[PDB]
RNA sequence: CAACAAAUGUUUC
RNA sequence: GAAGACGGUCGAACUUGACUAUCUAGAGGAAGUAAAAGUCGUAACAAGGUUUCCGUAGGUGAACCUGCGGAAGGAUCAUUA
RNA sequence: CGGGAAACCAAAGUCUUUGGGUUCCGGGGGGAGUAUGGUUGCAAAGCUGAAACUUAAAGGAAUUGACGGAAGGGCACCACC
RNA sequence: UCAGGGUUCGAUUCCGGAGAGGGAGCCUGAGAAACGGCUACCACAUCCAAGGAAGGCAGCAGGCGCGCAAAUUACCCACUCCCGACCCGGGGAGGUAGUGACGAAAAAUAACAAUACAGGACUCUUUCGAGGCCCUGUAAUUGGAAUGAGUCCACUUUAAAUCCUUUAACGAGGAUCCAUUGGAGGGCAAGUCUGGUCGCAGCAGCCGCGGUAAUUCCAGCUCCAAUAGCGUAUAUUAAAGUU
């Protein structure tokens, strides 16, 4: 029980556990924090960029395939990222010098399936959305 | 301004067993959604806890009697409850039906003035009852106990009287400028 | 719709040193249909992938023949001097 | 390790024929569509015991 | 009775 | 009874060094990493054909080799005189 | 008896029926006992000790084959003699 | 955020504290180290006939810049209160409308017979067969039975209006007065589909799919789930007895 058990050891305990929050990684995390330090993404949910070039990335074995994203200088700290471009064709969407809204995978800040080393997504070009691109709800405006 | 939520979802999502249940419900519950259901789930369980913490705290205690039988006296007014249950060691023992079956909807079934769970939320929902001297449109209402005789149709709604309808003072001229005239 | 290339070196574990006869030295991957019963080399014709991506580099699609090289002249394909 | 291709970009879709949208009804208002669900799938619904059956099924 | 050599390498499966 | 004015106190600000904290440019260099289908050797899972591994020191294309003291998580829970 | 995932364990028992005292270390695996500052050292090195990034298994135990230049093994001129 | 224990946030409708470009000083007055006072420097910006001269939206609107992100350059002191010499004036305090899917409440987009049928427990019959209650669909159209959403005399609201809550005259046969957004291989609710492609495009948080009979794709069809809402990203919490 590896803890005292002292009416008066609130202060060993207390610490004790103070001591080994650390080793949390969700916790160390917040309290140096990182979001702000470190991260591309301000500690921001979502961020914008242009689009320096159009690269075709080659999915991680056992899969294969030509990946398509597009690599962005982030406005807010002038921070160059590499953005996945989703569905079918919609690179077609996004030109080089474009402006993009790029959004977090849903993954914690690791990257996701075999895509290798991207862990972000485009969601707006034309200010436009691709989804409204792809369906052609709405145009590339120009 | 202040405000709250009147509903709460289920822990899960998926649970054949439960999806069912409320399905059976919402049918013979002229209902409309799950929320509808839901909302109906949350009420109980509030009124459970709040059942649950006061068994808990001894007879007779200033604050136990003092809010234990307004909680009974409350919950029997409504007539969902009744008296041996209206003690506590009862509403533990009680359920969702028992709210349900209070709605107006299932009333205007209930005597003729509908025949079916149906007609009655449309019938509500448009104007045609009075709970006494007052036009009730929610289908959602919960029909107190002294209350139960005063529905009726509306003064004026044709049934409940007056003229006929939109509709049927249409048909009335619709016999009126052609074959009666040019 | 594309040309061709011609291997000069080898990596290995999917990874080729090629020479596209353009004048053009990338790594090329092996593909997937053909490594089954390919295994590209270091002197010989191959025909790998690439689109809109600079072209800086290709993956392996298919494989050649020596023999028909002789024919390659009537492939209407490499100059008389291949 | 990249160089390669997107030549084919979109090569599906743009070869997937279209397909007209048909038509047909309207599905039901809310709680009116509910009361067909609970109809079709409870009252309908009397099932058999066949061992069981099915909601999206062919032959 | 005691003791004793040995390399590398093509596919979905 | 004003401007002004003697001397002082507070002291913004300015100029030059020191100090401390935080952040950030950089020719080039050397790590580690990915990693992975490459080249050269065979260093150490079956006693891996030199049992393995630890501490430590020197040395080697490269795995690694070797001495000195440990361990078995070994290939011995035994040795029958 | 009872514990434990089991191998095992009279302590590794008296642990969901979770509370005798006290002390220490760990929170997926790699990056790494690495970078960096402090400290100790003549030196070799020791103590304290990150991150970026990387990755979906790392790992434990038991069970069973397959297989062995491990032991008792056999069997056949598709093996030897 | 709910076992209980706890876990996290708190600038932000109240209280206490602090500031009005940055710094410092001061006058007045009971109260100020005040900036819708002043004064200097420091940083900024403006007018000028070039000597001069005048300024501070972390007030209300609005505008630039910034960004993931946030409304009218609108009406009124009638309410609520405040101030003054004040019943009487004045108040971007504050109310009032406009924008407003933060988010929360109520919950429309269609109800009832009839034929017509499709059907099942019940009864009768040796069986065939027939009756029968409870009814649901599903057409066939009927058939009568309906209500605001819009629109609109009148009236209400209120400072005056708006909207709500109020209503004469209009407003429901579907091709509508036309509901959506994700999913249907596993977890996971729902295609042992049809066309197309053939480890390509794509899908896929994770496991995994697709290399020619693809229940994962791309489309339809069909079906599910939540439903005037639903998906997605992210901080954080629950789950986590993985602090």
């Amino acid at each position: 029980m590896g803890k005292c058990r002292g009416l008066r050891t609130a202060r060993k305990l207390r610490s004790h556990r103070r001591d080994q929050k650390w080793h949390d990684k969700q916790y160390k995390k917040a309290h140096l924090g990182t979001a702000l330090k470190a991260n591309p993404f301000g500690g921001a949910s979502h961020a914008k960029g242009i689009v320096l070039e159009k690269v075709g990335v080659e999915a991680k074995q056992p899969n294969s395939a030509i990946r398509k994203c597009v690599r962005v200088q982030l406005i807010k700290n002038g921070k160059k990222i590499t953005a996945f471009v989703p569905n079918d064709g919609c690179l077609n969407f996004i030109e080089e010098n474009d402006e993009v809204l790029v959004a977090g995978f849903g993954r914690k800040g690791h990257a996701v399936g075999d895509i290798p080393g991207v862990r972000f997504k485009v969601v707006k070009v034309a200010n436009v959305s691709l989804l409204a691109l792809y369906k052609g709800k709405k145009e590339r405006p120009r | 301004w202040v405000c709250r939520k009147t509903y709460v979802t289920p822990r899960r999502p998926f649970e054949k067993s439960r999806l069912d249940q409320e399905l059976k419900l919402i049918g013979e519950y002229g209902l409309r959604n799950k929320r509808e259901v839901w909302r109906v789930k949350f009420t109980l369980a509030k009124i459970r806890k709040a059942a649950r913490e006061l068994l808990t705290l001894d007879e007779k205690d200033p604050r136990r009697l003092f809010e234990g039988n307004a909680l009974l006296r409350r919950l029997v007014r409504i007539g969902v409850l009744d008296e041996g249950k209206m003690k506590l060691d009862y509403i533990l023992g009680l359920k969702i039906e028992d709210f349900l079956e209070r709605r107006l909807q299932t009333q205007v079934f209930k005597l003729g003035l509908a025949k079916s769970i149906h007609h009655a939320r449309v019938l509500i929902r448009q104007r045609h009852i009075r709970v006494r001297k007052q036009v009730v449109n929610i289908p959602s209402f919960i029909v107190r106990l002294d209350s139960q005789k005063h529905i009726d149709f509306s003064l004026r709604s044709p049934y409940g009287g007056g003229r006929p309808g939109r509709v049927k003072r249409k048909n009335a001229k619709k016999g009126q400028g052609g074959a009666g005239a040019g | 719709g594309q040309e061709y290339a011609q291997v000069i070196k080898m990596l290995g574990n999917g990874r080729l040193e090629a020479m596209c006869f353009d004048g053009v030295k990338r790594l090329c991957h092996i593909r997937g249909k053909l490594r089954k019963k390919v295994w590209i080399n270091t002197s010989d014709i191959i025909l790998v992938g690439l689109r809109d991506y600079q072209d800086n580099k290709a993956d392996v699609i298919l494989k050649y023949n020596a023999d028909e090289a002789r024919s390659l002249k009537a492939y209407g394909e490499l100059p008389e001097h291949a | 390790k990249v160089h390669g291709s997107l030549a084919r970009v979109g090569k599906v879709r743009g070869q997937t024929l279209k397909v007209a949208k048909q038509e047909k009804k309207k599905k039901r208002t809310g709680r009116a569509k509910r009361r067909m669900q609970y109809n079709r799938r409870f009252v309908n619904v009397v099932p058999t015991f066949g061992k069981k059956k099915g909601p999206n099924a062919n032959s």
